[PDB]
């Protein structure tokens, strides 16, 4: 992840009235969406999944897969990529 | 160590006087001529910021960092002096006698405290800043941003708190500001680095036959007498004094932001920003605003506050004199 400033009034004018809230305001800033003592049990339930690949996703990522290698043909796309994008399904489906 | 109703009397007094701002600075360090923006933001130092603490999203630093650069004789090192013997807790030191170790803590199987453990709620005073190395100057980005040391070596791994003001001293590249250079290029360090702190000082020896006959005037006047007792300015506090007013306010004042700060804030930064200001510039902002609240003995930061924070930051960098597009400053408007 590449994190750059890219400077525009639109943000600034919201980030600063950010910062200046968290400054007057301790707790009552932020209000999450869920609790943290929920969302450690959230995370522990989740990660007793094991899922298991469709036969769709295995046709689908060959294609996805391809169309990297042709934007390749910057870090070069190996057969790592596509290890690593199991993976990350592996996990987008656990979190579900 | 090396209270009374008539010193909250005594307290409560001279925080009523109109010329109150002035007279504490002014009175830190009663010999030095002139220089008088330079003592304004030291005097806020001494009095920092608020510390805060959340219940979740972390705890922010209530201490002001500070660096002082420009040109030889200037008299930077002088200063140096009379922070170190004020504050009540700190350290002074050297940059060609600091090591990496030194600095912060030291495997001896038993850990050891540095200089910037031992200077913990003090300020730690370091000169010859230029001098040190870009291995030992790195040491200082995770105690700057943080106020924590983290360590983890052969059979000692732990984190320790550091919430340790600094003040730095250095000169120029090529030791003589050169006006045909920006003034980024100048000072020369890193901006990881430069970035972390609260004022930046630009102190130039410029000549000018007013400016010299009453510099002349000041320093030999103190050959006058076997045992001075001449001293720049009529009225000043005595050090015994100003040390109970300082830790009073910092023990008992918190101030608090008013959503009339708020706007200011919000506005001053967009004009800075838009166009370099960073969002470190904010906070800075904030901090200093903070500290001029509590200099009055006020539970509240107002509008005159916040313009107070921005006015010391345009002043201390030489903005007003700077070229908006090159970068460079002219030396005829200084
Ligand atoms: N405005 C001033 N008030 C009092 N003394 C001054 C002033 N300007 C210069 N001096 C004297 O000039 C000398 C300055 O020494 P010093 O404090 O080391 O300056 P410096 O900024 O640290 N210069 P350097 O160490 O070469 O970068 C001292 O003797 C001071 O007393
Ligand atoms: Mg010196």
């Amino acid at each position: 992840f590449v994190i750059l400033d890219d400077c525009n009034e639109k943000i600034d004018t919201e980030l600063a009235s950010h910062i200046v809230d968290l400054h007057m305001k301790r707790d009552e800033a932020i209000e999450p969406p869920f609790s943290a003592e929920q969302l450690r049990r959230y995370i522990k339930y989740a990660r007793t999944f094991k899922p298991i690949l469709t036969k769709e996703a295995r046709s689908y990522l060959v294609e996805k897969y391809k169309e990297l290698r042709k934007d390749d043909a910057s870090y070069r796309i190996t057969v790592r990529q596509l290890e690593s994008m199991i993976r990350l399904s592996e996990a987008i489906a656990r979190a579900n | 160590k090396v209270i009374t109703d008539q010193d909250l009397a005594k307290i409560r007094e001279v925080a009523a006087r109109e010329d109150l701002y002035s007279l504490l600075a002014r009175s830190i360090a009663p010999s030095i001529y002139e220089l008088e923006d330079v003592k304004k933001g030291i005097l806020l130092q001494l009095f920092g910021g608020t510390n805060k603490t959340f219940t979740k999203g972390g705890r922010y630093r209530g201490d002001i960092n500070i660096l002082l650069c420009g040109d030889p004789s200037t008299s930077k090192s002088q200063i140096l002096q009379y922070v170190h013997k004020i504050t009540p807790r700190g350290v002074y030191t050297s940059g060609k006698g600091s090591s990496a170790v030194g600095l912060t803590a030291y495997i001896t199987l038993v850990l050891e405290s540095g200089a910037l453990v031992l200077s913990d709620g003090g300020v730690c005073c370091i000169d010859e800043f230029d001098k040190m190395s870009d291995s030992t100057r790195s040491v200082l980005h995770e105690v700057m941003e943080q106020q924590t040391i983290s360590i983890a070596k052969a059979g000692i791994i732990t984190t320790l708190n550091a919430r340790s003001s600094i003040l730095a001293s250095a000169n120029p590249i090529g030791s003589r500001y050169n006006p045909n250079l920006p003034v980024t290029e100048n000072i020369d360090l890193p901006p990881p680095l430069l970035s972390r702190f609260d004022l930046v000082y630009l102190v130039l020896d410029k000549v000018d036959e007013k400016n010299d006959r009453e510099l002349a005037k000041h320093l030999t006047n103190l050959y006058l007498e076997d045992k001075p007792e001449h001293i720049s300015q009529d009225d000043v506090l005595p050090v015994e004094f100003l040390t109970m007013y300082i830790s009073y306010a910092k023990e008992h004042i918190h101030p608090i932001i008013t959503e009339a700060a708020k706007t200011e804030l919000v506005r001053a930064y967009v004009g800075m920003r838009k166009m370099t200001a960073t969002t470190r510039q904010l906070e800075s902002m904030i901090r200093l605003a903070e500290a001029h609240a509590k200099m009055k003995l006020k539970n509240v930061v107002e509008l005159e506050d916040v313009q107070e924070a921005v006015r010391l930051i345009r002043s201390a960098i030489k903005d007003y004199a700077t070229d908006p597009k090159t970068g460079k400053i002219d030396m005829n408007l200084v």
